[PDB]
RNA sequence: GGAAUCCGGUUAAGAUUCCGGAACCUGGAUAUGGAUUCUUCACGGUAACGUAACUGAAUGUGGAGACGUCGGCGCGAGCCCUGGGAGGAGUUAUCUUUUCUUCUUAACAGCUUAUCACCCCGGAAUUGGUUUAUCCGGAGAUGGGGUCUUAUGGCUGGAAG
RNA sequence: GAUCCGUAACUUCGGGAUAAGGAUUGGCUCUAAGGGUCGGGUACGAUCAACUUAGAACUGGUACGGACAAGGGGAAUCUG
């Protein structure tokens, strides 16, 4: 499943979690992949895919809400985009992820 | 403390106005009085401020919906039926 | 203990007729009678107040300066600078889209 | 209603064309301690609004009052 | 006798609706060019609570067509509106909740509200709170639409006639007991003047026609016709039956 | 890859030029002992030139498009980088770190922008540049 | 709902109205200085935003006017209570460093001053902050640094005359 | 009045309930508990200011909510 994705690039990966940590990752070139849960603002979710297209970086977006993607990434808050800055040994990045 | 057995919110009205007319009350006023989870921000914040208006506190979205709970038993199955009418159209 | 009257002929504790006790130079408690307070202006979008902007009364805002009631921006004592800035992320969003919807159907009227 | 602070600003406010007359109020006072000290204020009035020149140095009071112009309706107390 | 108090009731003095509060006419938009040929687009700016009524009304703000301004109509909230939602009005626009077309382009079943009974009126069937009606036929020569109405009757009307998707908000109202005679007085301190209606068998053979007696009692039958005359319209008017409805009275 | 390059046109949203389109034209991606953030130096355009038609006369099409620049250290959160490229290499040496810290320099440093920038939009090259963002 | 006035004194009887001093508003003309300008219509700050100014008609949008009731909490003002000291009056067969009393500062103006709110840096589970009342935080908390509202208070001018 | 004890049938479980029914209460002299602010390199002490509660001794013509102020209570029936 996706979120047994997740789970592995929690454990053996390095990624940041919100907003503004994940448009900094933008504009670094430092993100592989930002993931958008489905209940973010669509205003956020237009400048997330606009800073992924000026950095070349695939959007995934998320099958649920911010109180389960930040679930999927073993938090008990909740997340709007994590931002996958280093694939560790998972395979988000060669699946359709 | 435990405080009350069975009256609840009701406690308030004392002695009166009958058992099962205080039963009533205590169904709608937990539900009116409750804290609902946010639709647009996933947060629990929406609060009934007058009968069929829920606002959000944060985020601020103000959605209109049933007069004890937000969203009423015959209102759902409405937006699944013209969800429903709506794909036999555009299929 | 010294005791005081109004100062105006309304003798009722109306909004318009607040009282403040005061001490003058010459040593007795005298009545002052106080104005309504001022609320700060609010945002036009967000409705919060929106800082840098004096709280006066509305007609006193002829009598003060430009830079008592704006903030140097656009929209400078109506928005609120994050409702502003939204502002400038949607307008620029939305007609870069407009600019993808254009071709994105320039491709459907080419291979239909 | 209105204290002026610089002494130069005050001496162009008593050729202002409105101001005929002025004041040198004298108050006895106490410089912070102990001792008794002597200090001045200058009062200008102008044609909307009286302005105050406090001077603490007794000796460099001595030197504004000559700078004062010849036709200033000058109130000494 | 002297004048008794329901044809006091329509001389409007005391008994006229207390109106200060309201926020104004709920009223769909007007048939434009717009409205019965494409569709326009609004913003839904506020939900506001109205005085005197159940349900919410939304501020709902659109772009005027012919001149530089804007023009805010005030709707009556449907269940799931929330402020900052685009309303779609018109004849081409599409079939989701809050979003006001004509009786014609919407399919059989289609759960609308706030409809129109003659194409143009604003909005005048299911329209207190928690109600609906149920497109439940198209004639489309001639064009006309058979509907129901939240009482169950039956109405055929026109196909142009417009309607906003969904049920009123604030449904559910009347399943709370008042309790008190405090909550009946501000209920009705915001709508008219009738709350303490007092029995018309306890008044005097002045005040009514059920007045008077040694015993508090109607006297003749409380179902009284039709055809009768003003004053005498005191109980049931024009019944049909009477008694305790045993049976299905739920009108097929 | 890092965008924020040296010929990127970004939009200010923050601040007195909010709107107002911008060219970084020096990337300062981490740190200084001044801005401790990443910041850049762009050049902008703060009176956009007003639409001009046929109707407007030899000394009203030149009274129509001047052009009032200013040149900016701004924060990259206070930036919305855009797709859009402007040529910079007019007013790469004249606009430094340099350039700011003594004012006299920066109204030396924002008549060449001007000069370069008005440049462009007679024979108008880069048409979204010089546009008012309308918001 | 609402433009803008305070103190002191005066009468046989008037006073926020008269008198002395000191302000503010509205409408109107207007002259000089300051500001802006050779990049014509100001610059500074990353930003919140700053300021002695810093053109802007038609039309449009928004804010103020403009708002319930109750409860507890915080803050201010005045009053009450109290200490020393500088005056006056009373009690005093005996006692009482005692009993009473004066010790005041207006409108307006300059500087400074706050809960709330916002900005920057940073990126939090071993969950943290925090209210009398349990709400807030990856939609960015705690923390460090700041910006604003000026109710309100302090100082100075008014003003000790 | 206040403080402490003790409270029934019945109940719509919220009440009834100050149920009913008892004890104490002054003055004086003490005891104990409840606080504020200051200096610790990257365990405490100085000091200041409160009326609240509990207890002990003594004392008196057994008095003490000493004037003022301030519920009589219970077992039921009809009725709203």
């Amino acid at each position: 499943s996706i979120n047994q994705k997740l789970a592995l690039v929690i454990k053996s990966g390095k990624y940041t979690l919100g907003y503004k940590s994940t448009v900094k990752s933008l504009r670094q070139g430092k993100s592989k992949l930002i993931i958008i849960a489905a209940n973010t603002p669509v205003l956020r979710k237009s400048e997330l895919e606009y800073y992924a297209m000026l950095s070349k970086t695939k959007v995934y977006y998320f099958q649920g809400g911010n109180n389960e993607l930040g679930t999927a990434v073993g938090k008990l808050f909740r997340v709007g985009v994590v931002s996958i800055l280093e694939a560790g040994d998972s395979d988000i990045l060669t699946t359709l992820a | 403390a435990k405080r009350t057995k069975k009256v609840g919110i009701t406690g308030k009205y004392g002695v009166r106005y009958g058992s099962s007319l205080r039963r009533q009350v205590k169904k709608l006023e937990i539900q009116q009085h409750a804290r609902y989870d946010c639709s647009f921000c996933g947060k629990k914040t929406v609060k009934r401020g007058a009968a069929g208006i829920w606002t959000c506190s944060c985020c601020k979205k103000t959605v209109a919906g049933g007069a004890y709970t937000v969203s009423t038993a015959a209102a759902a199955t409405v937006r699944s039926t013209i969800r429903r009418l709506r794909e036999m159209v555009e299929a | 203990a010294q005791r005081v009257t109004f100062r105006r002929r309304n003798p009722y504790n109306t909004r318009s007729n607040k009282i403040k006790v005061v001490k003058t130079p010459g040593g007795i408690l005298r009545a002052q009678h106080v104005k309504k307070l001022a609320t700060r202006p609010k945002c036009g979008d967000c409705g919060s107040a929106l800082q840098g902007i004096s709280t006066l009364r509305p007609r006193q805002y002829a009598t003060v300066s430009k830079t008592h009631k704006t903030v140097s921006r656009a929209y400078g004592g109506s928005r609120c600078a994050n409702c502003v800035k939204e502002r400038i992320i949607r307008a620029f969003l939305i007609e870069e889209q407009k600019i993808v919807k254009k071709v994105v159907k320039e491709q459907t009227e080419a291979a239909k | 209603a209105r204290e002026i602070t610089d002494i130069k600003q005050f001496l162009e406010l008593t050729r202002r064309a409105d101001v005929k007359t002025a004041t040198v109020k004298i108050n006895k006072k106490l410089n912070k301690a102990g001792k008794p000290f002597r200090q001045t204020k200058f009062k200008v009035r102008g044609s909307s609004s009286l302005y105050t020149l406090v001077i603490n140095d007794a000796g460099k009071a001595k030197k504004l009052i000559q700078s004062l112009p010849p036709t200033l309706k000058v109130n000494r107390l | 006798g002297r004048v008794i108090r329901n044809q006091r009731k329509g001389a409007g003095s005391i008994f006229t609706s207390h109106t200060r509060l309201r926020q104004g006419a709920a009223k769909l938009r007007t048939l434009d060019y717009a409205e019965r040929h494409g569709y326009i687009r609004g913003i839904v700016k506020q939900i506001v609570h109205d005085s005197g009524r159940g349900a919410p009304l939304a501020k709902v703000v659109f772009r005027d067509p012919y001149k530089y301004r804007l023009r805010e109509e005030i709707f009556i909230a449907n269940e799931g509106v929330h402020t900052g939602q685009f309303i779609y009005a018109g004849k081409k626009a599409s079939l989701n909740v809050g979003n006001v077309l004509p009786l014609g382009s919407v399919p059989e079943g289609t759960i609308v509200s706030n409809v129109e009974e003659k194409p143009g009126d604003r909005g005048a069937l299911a329209r207190a709170s928690g109600n609906y009606v149920i497109i439940i036929g198209h004639n489309p020569d001639e064009n006309k639409t058979r509907v129901r109405l939240p009482s169950g009757a039956k109405k055929v009307i026109s196909s142009d006639a417009r309607g906003v998707i969904g049920v009123i908000a604030g449904g559910g109202r009347v399943d709370k007991p008042l309790l008190k005679a405090g909550r009946a007085f501000h209920k009705y301190r915001l709508k008219r003047n009738s709350w303490p209606k007092t029995r018309g068998v306890a008044m005097n053979p002045v005040d009514h026609p059920h007045g008077g007696g040694n015993h508090q009692h109607i006297g003749k039958a409380s179902t009284i016709s039709r055809g009768a005359v003003s004053g005498q319209k005191a109980g049931l008017i024009a019944a049909r039956r009477t008694g305790l409805l045993r049976g299905s009275q739920k009108t097929q | 890859a890092k965008f924020l390059k040296a010929g990127k046109v970004a939009v200010v949203v923050r601040g007195r030029y909010a709107g107002k389109k911008v060219v970084i034209v020096k990337p300062h991606d981490e740190g200084s002992k001044s801005h401790p953030f990443g910041h850049a130096l762009v050049a902008g355009i703060e009176r956009y030139p007003l639409k001009v038609t046929k109707k407007h006369g030899a000394k009203k099409v030149a009274k129509r498009t001047k052009i009032k620049p200013f040149i900016k250290v701004v924060n990259y959160n206070h930036l919305l980088p855009t797709r859009y490229t402007l040529d910079v290499e007019a007013f790469k040496s004249v606009v430094s770190t340099e350039t700011f810290e003594q004012p006299s320099q920066r109204e030396e440093a924002k008549k060449v922008v001007k000069k370069a920038f008005e440049e462009r939009h007679q024979a108008g090259k880069n048409q979204w540049f010089f546009s008012k963002l309308r918001f």
